[PDB]
């Protein structure tokens, strides 16, 4: 991240920073969204291709 | 004086008998530091991190007749 | 010695007498470089692209005699 003009630490190398959102799975945290359910180890619900909520609703 | 180095920049501490850094006197050594500084460097210009440290102590005495304020 | 220069950088290849550069000797380039090097440049030393030749050489000799260790 710092100058590559100049390829080296420096006083002016230094700059802006980064915000890093990486990605993690869950069990049960209710906070995380949900991609899966199971009950007892199995599937509960499949969906073949894209899921789209508000779409969904709108056909419902 | 303190000289601190750095790749591409130069600071440099300075301070009075009070540990003080007048704008005046930076001025004075900054334009007395025209003439050393390296060429294609940066030179800036600090005071001291001067810290005032307060001091309430408890003396104990054994003339008792001799505490006054001198 | 041989200074190498850049942009804002200095690499000071040096070698003594036998080629080489020993730890110890090169602390103390860098320590008598203090002085004389400018403030706020880097500063590297290292030691010499050192070559070494082996050599084998088939001499004939007119007086046969002569052939001999020396």
């Amino acid at each position: 991240l710092l100058d590559q003009t100049s390829g080296v630490p420096s006083y002016f190398s230094k700059g802006a920073d980064r915000l890093e959102e990486k990605m993690s799975l869950t069990v049960n945290d209710p906070t995380s969204a949900t991609i899966y359910t199971f009950m007892d180890g199995d599937l509960y619900i499949q969906s073949t291709n894209a899921e789209m909520d508000k779409i969904n609703k709108v056909l419902a | 004086v303190y000289v601190y180095e750095e790749t591409g920049h130069i600071t440099v501490f300075a301070h009075d008998r009070n540990g003080n850094l007048s704008d005046t006197l930076k001025e004075d050594i900054i334009d007395a530091l025209q003439d050393y500084r390296p060429s294609g460097i940066m030179l800036d210009v600090t005071g001291v991190e001067k810290e005032e440290v307060n001091v309430s102590a408890t003396v104990t005495i054994s003339n008792k007749s001799r505490i006054g304020d001198t």
